[PDB]
């Protein structure tokens, strides 16, 4: 046969990769950082509780001014806030009871949302005739929408459960470029600051790196023993972190193309819900299904502190672009800001 | 699935033909970026409550 | 006769919510809301202590312990106000902070009551009444603690006046009137505290009501939705992410706590209410609030009528009985009884014929008619407080002694008066110097009666703070004008006579009196006291109105979010049906 002659060729290519990788595994991040001091006890206290959502909160996104922010909730409402004042900017009843993600145009002129509808509905907030109205519906994906990110006001990238992700020319309204390859539901993606590459994760126990301009897979990262629920880039863009049901979070670097660090604990038995870095990245924040959220010394993986204010899975989070504060959304209908 | 395996093959052809970097060099670079951006980090270097929107608070009579 | 007393004993059972956790959460809310009230209380008590210091300092001899104790009291109150203004002071200690203040007030009262000179049973009534009323109104103490403090302050004042002034022949009239005043103040304080503590407990329980209904209806929608989507199609990871892998009061109290935490009160006030007018910024909010009805007006009217009876007994005990006075009081009593009857008919609608039932409902359903009746009642009480004063003597005794003594008024001291003590004394109700009118030796009890009438203004909790201010300022202006303009000869004669009576006239071999008025002219003291009371009453009215408006605003947001939740539930249920 040729399948067994290629499966063993693949085995010898995995082995070849395991050779170069174990050859480049000269040292470990943990050994080098054993010397750096712990970050100490990171005990940020809730400073703003954002309520008005009536049920589980699924997604949120800060405005580029780091004052306004969008949130999505099971209440069939999408709320835009004024964080400095917490005053609500726009309350948007939704067409469906199940939205899984939301997003903000960097310019802010537009926002987008989606879910099982297989449509990413873009909403205009500054219509010439002073209104907040739907301005575009992006149809074409054949699975539930998991994450999406714009490239410009005319282009946007989305991820779906049909094993395909797609870039859309919004004026066209049709897929400009396709990003396939995962053999499982794609869950999240993170664009690079240069907005030229992006990484995606799926249930296929593999995460892949895509060149936004090209669209092909550049690198594949593995290690998890279950579907990768979340993924996050390192601020500098040469590395990124991943989260899975395997009860571990792991750090990968693009140039090293391997895992650097692992985050987990024995008294911790619940799963993680959402993750985020500090401005410098020394801190790694992670939600937890046991109603808690643990703060970790990202360079040392030690649990610096705990943010336990929710009674249920802390659904999502995100730090302000300036690092002033951190927002967390939860099934308790409560968004909590920390600092 | 015949052409599919061929795709998997020439895809591993791509992946195996990459230039990797030693973990020491990469980690030193990352640590350097952290050090250069640790000073700007409010969560590690707290700012005056006056400047923080979420700490500004004072009033008596 | 006995069931009413048993019902009164049932009233003295302190209502308490059964859950110590719920009581703690309520206390956290109540203390956050009242931290400013406690600090305003401390500030007003500092102002009053400075006023007492100025009255005692306006006349030597300066007793070192009095000055030291007042300075220490001011220092302690200021220190406590600064500590309580530091955000780190644990809320469980606010109750103790209130008892310490009573002790400071007690200490201030004791030194306030033992040392003052000249001695009179009228001395220090104004500051004692103030502290009592303020403890009832601005001090957030438990009813048992308020009652014990007010009774202790009353008995201690009475005991001091009894110990220091045992020699005065007219002591019984003053002592009886002071007993009446302190009984009235203890009652009115009970009748003010209990309705406030009751409406606040009711509003909190009604809030736990509606919040329970909101959370319950959400809870019913929850299990629905659960099994709904359940059936609807491993629960796929998409389905698990949707939020399904299949004490409710503790979840309610935690969720409610987070909402209490997130809903800042001074901020909501600054956003939705105009800082100065206190009207809702939205006219529709004010129209909704104006539809909110009060229910206890008749209990306040009954309390005011009892205060009226006490005022009548004081006036009848101190003021000689005049057919004009008795006829005016009878007329006012008939009018007031008629107003009480008209107000009580709303509580007793079923017992009275249809036209009276319609009138009573139209009054109580009309905040304007009850306000007008309150204003009219207060104006009658104020008029009753001084119209009889027009039956007091007004001939000048000092020009008469000038003709008898042939001395200059600027040379008149209490010794020159005491040499002619045979012809003019406080004991003669026959108009001196061929006057037909009797002497009214204790006009401060008119002021205290006016203070009671001013205290009666406090009782009308729902008269607008501006409406109260205008009514109280009219009472103040009219009464101050009456004390100053027509009463001044009566006051100078009374101050002179009282100064002579303070002299323990004995073997005064030489005309070397202790001299010095020793007292601030009561005509000057009365305006300052009244203005200080009006200020404190304004600050109390501001706290009361701000509280009722905040409680309304949260109850409204609770209802609007509930209506929104019922709408969202009804929509989703229609879509499920659709
Ligand atoms: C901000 C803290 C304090 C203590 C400010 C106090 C301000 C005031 C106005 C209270 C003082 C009140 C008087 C001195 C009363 C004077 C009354 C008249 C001049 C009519």
């Amino acid at each position: 046969s040729e399948l067994d002659q290629l499966r063993q060729e693949a085995e010898q290519l995995k082995n070849q990769i395991r050779d170069a990788r174990k050859a480049c595994a000269d040292a470990t991040l943990s050994q080098i950082t054993n010397n750096i001091d712990p970050v100490g006890r990171i005990q940020m206290r809730t400073r703003r509780t954002l309520r008005g959502h009536l049920a589980k909160i699924y997604a949120m996104h800060w405005g580029t001014d780091s004052r306004l922010l969008v949130s999505a909730s099971q209440d069939g409402k999408l709320i835009i806030w004024d964080s400095y004042t917490t005053n609500k900017v726009h309350a948007i009843p939704l067409r469906s009871s199940w939205v899984m993600t939301c997003a903000y145009a960097p310019s802010g002129n537009y926002v987008a949302c989606g879910g099982l509808d297989n449509i990413c509905s873009i909403y205009n907030l500054k219509t010439r005739e002073g209104n907040v109205r739907v301005s575009r519906e992006l149809a074409g994906h054949t699975g539930y929408l998991s994450c999406c990110r714009f490239l410009d006001d005319n282009q946007i990238v989305t991820s779906s459960g049909d094993t395909t992700c797609a870039l859309w020319d919004i004026e066209t309204g049709q897929q400009t470029t396709t990003f396939t390859g995962h053999t499982g539901d794609v869950m999240s993606l993170s664009l690079a600051p240069d907005t030229r590459l992006f990484v995606s994760g799926a249930c296929d126990a593999s995460a892949k790196l895509w060149d936004v301009r090209e669209g092909m897979c550049r690198q594949t990262f593995t290690g998890h023993e279950s579907d990768i629920n979340a993924i996050c880039f390192f601020p500098n863009g040469n590395a990124f972190a991943t989260g899975s049901d395997d009860a571990t979070c792991r750090l990968f670097d693009l140039r090293a193309d391997q895992e650097l660090m692992t985050y987990s604990h024995d008294n911790i038995i619940c799963g993680i819900t959402s993750v985020s870095f500090s401005k410098s990245g020394r801190l790694l924040l992670a939600g937890y299904d046991d109603f808690n959220c643990n703060v970790w010394d990202a360079l040392k993986a030690d649990r610096a502190g705990v943010l336990a204010g929710h009674d249920n899975r802390v659904s999502c989070l995100g730090v302000t672009d300036d690092g002033m504060a951190v927002a967390t959304g939860s099934w308790d209908s409560f968004l909590k800001i920390w600092n | 699935s015949i052409a599919q395996a061929r795709k998997l093959v020439e895809q591993l052809k791509m992946e195996a033909n990459i230039d990797r970097i030693k973990v020491s060099k990469a980690a030193a670079d990352l640590m350097a970026y952290c050090e250069a951006h640790a000073k700007e980090d409010p969560l590690l270097t707290p700012v005056p409550a006056s400047e923080n929107p979420f700490r500004e608070k004072k009033f008596f009579c | 006769l006995g069931a009413c007393c048993l019902a009164l004993l049932q009233i003295f059972r302190s209502k308490k919510f059964p859950s110590d956790k719920l009581e703690r959460l309520y206390q956290r809310y109540f203390f956050r809301l009242n931290q400013s009230s406690l600090t305003m209380l401390m500030a007003v008590l500092v102002l009053v202590c400075l006023v007492m210091l100025a009255f005692h300092a306006a006349r030597p001899p300066l007793q070192l312990p009095y000055l030291a104790v007042l300075a220490a009291a001011v220092g302690v109150i200021l220190i406590m106000a600064v500590l309580c203004n530091r955000a780190a002071f644990h809320q469980d200690h606010m109750g103790l902070a209130c008892y310490a203040l009573i002790a400071v007030v007690l200490a201030v009262q004791v030194v306030g009551l033992l040392l003052p000179q000249p001695r009179s049973a009228s001395e220090g009534i104004w500051w004692t009444v103030f502290f009592i009323y303020t403890i009832y109104t601005l001090l957030p103490v438990r009813m048992r603690a308020a009652v014990l403090s007010g009774v202790l302050l009353s008995a201690l004042h009475l005991a001091i006046a009894l110990r220091t002034n045992a020699q005065d022949q007219f002591l019984l009239k003053q002592l009886v009137s002071n007993v009446l005043i302190f009984s009235c103040t203890n009652i009115v304080g009970v009748c003010t505290h209990y309705p406030a503590e009751v409406s606040q407990r009711q509003a909190f329980q009604e809030t736990r009501e509606c919040i329970q209904a909101r959370l319950h209806s959400q809870r019913e929608n929850q299990q629905q939705e659960r099994l709904l989507l359940s059936v609807l199609p491993q629960v796929s990871k998409e389905m698990k992410r949707m939020g399904f892998e299949d004490n409710p009061e503790d979840e309610v109290d935690e969720f409610l706590g987070r909402a209490i935490d997130a809903r800042s009160i001074d901020r909501l006030r600054s956003e939705h209410v105009r800082k100065f007018l206190l009207t809702f910024r939205e006219p529709d909010l004010e129209k909704k609030y104006s539809k909110q009805v009060d229910d206890r007006f008749g209990a306040y009217v009954a309390c005011a009528s009892l205060v009226f009876l006490f005022i009548c007994f004081v006036q009848i005990t101190i003021v000689p009985h005049s057919i004009f006075m008795l006829s005016f009081y009878l007329t006012c009593s008939l009018l007031l009884t008629l107003v009480v009857f008209v107000s009580v008919i709303y509580s007793c609608v079923k017992l009275f014929p249809s036209p009276l039932q319609t009138l009573s409902r139209k009054i109580v359903r009309s905040k304007m008619n009850s306000t007008l009746v309150g204003v009219f009642t207060i104006t009658l009480v104020f008029l009753a407080a001084f119209v009889n004063m027009f039956t007091c003597n007004s001939r000048d005794l000092l020009g008469c002694l000038a003709q008898e003594h042939n001395i200059s008024a600027s040379q008149v001291n209490a010794c020159h008066v005491a040499e002619s003590a045979v012809n003019y004394s406080l004991g003669d109700e026959q108009g001196f110097c061929g006057s037909p009118w009797p002497n009214c030796n204790f006009p401060e009890y008119f002021t205290y009666s006016v203070l009671l009438s001013l205290l009666a203004c406090s009782v009308f909790l729902q008269i607008s703070c501006i409406g109260k201010l205008v009514l109280m300022l009219a009472i103040e202006l009219i009464y101050v004008l009456i004390v100053e303009v027509p009463g001044v000869t009566l006051f100078d004669n009374a101050d002179l006579l009282v100064t002579a009576n303070a002299i323990d006239f004995f073997n005064n071999g030489t005309s070397q009196c202790p001299e010095h008025a020793t007292k601030v002219a009561l005509k000057v003291v009365t305006p300052i006291i009244i203005s200080v009371f009006v200020l404190a009453l304004y600050l109390h009215a501001q706290q009361v109105e701000s509280t009722a408006r905040l409680d309304f605003l949260w109850k409204l947001q609770a209802t609007e979010e509930k209506e929104e939740m019922e709408e969202l539930q009804a929509y989703n249920r229609r879509l499920l049906h659709n």
